[PDB]
């Protein structure tokens, strides 16, 4: 939708910038998520509302 | 809850209860369960060596 | 309440064994808790029920 509808080179530069940032942060997010889920793996206690 | 800055007491107690409960889950799994499993082995070894 | 009411030396061995296991897990427990709290440090948004 942006002003970069045309210019596939500039557009793909933007896209690849997003891609390289996400790729950089991906590992820390995955490992942190497994650590944070470590308690619910052992006992995913279910409350009546859930 | 919309006027949180007008009612700091209830807000701070909510934060305290939340931090306390999720920390309590990770604590119960990691530290508590590791204690239940490692403690007897350590008792046996240290008592025998003594 | 245990059978080790007397024999304070062996009792100390048991107590110290518990203390060393807890000491071994203390840091990993703490760091995991701070990682699990990482989202609530940024914005501890409060639900109406909370």
């Amino acid at each position: 939708k942006s002003s970069f509808a045309k210019h596939p080179s500039a557009r793909k530069v933007i896209s690849d910038a997003a891609a390289t940032v996400l790729a950089d942060r991906s590992y820390a997010t995955s490992d942190g998520i497994e650590i944070s889920l470590k308690p619910y793996k052992f006992d995913p206690d279910i409350q009546p509302n859930e | 809850l919309t006027n949180k800055y007008y009612c700091p007491e209830v807000f701070l107690d909510a934060v305290a209860t939340k931090l306390a409960q999720t920390a309590v889950l990770f604590l119960n799994v990691e530290m508590l369960n590791d204690f239940y499993v490692r403690f007897p082995r350590e008792v046996e070894a240290k008592l025998h060596e003594h």
